[PDB]
């Protein structure tokens, strides 16, 4: 049930999409409609188990803005 | 239990 997103930032720099972390784990907490998250399928409740090939378990904020806030972004998904 | 980002 794993599968790849690779996902292109918008017009304006933009995914469309929030994380949340939360006792072991990334998960998606919310994807904006019509946005390039919404495109490749991501939905609420999807679990983020790598960020460009990098397994992102137990992140630190600092960490995940350094990898994904520093234009191609991919994420490993459960 | 912990942070939230908008990307």
């Amino acid at each position: 049930g794993i599968r790849e997103v690779i996902l292109c930032k918008d017009q304006d720099g933009k995914i469309g999409l929030r994380l949340k972390s939360v006792d072991n784990g990334i998960f998606v907490q919310l994807v904006q409609a019509n946005s390039p998250a919404s495109l490749v399928g991501l939905r609420f409740g999807d679990q983020v188990l790598q960020i460009n090939g990098e397994n992102c378990a137990g992140w630190s904020s600092d960490k995940a803005h350094k990898v994904l806030k520093q234009e191609k972004i991919t994420m490993t998904i459960r | 239990s912990h942070w939230v980002x908008d990307i």
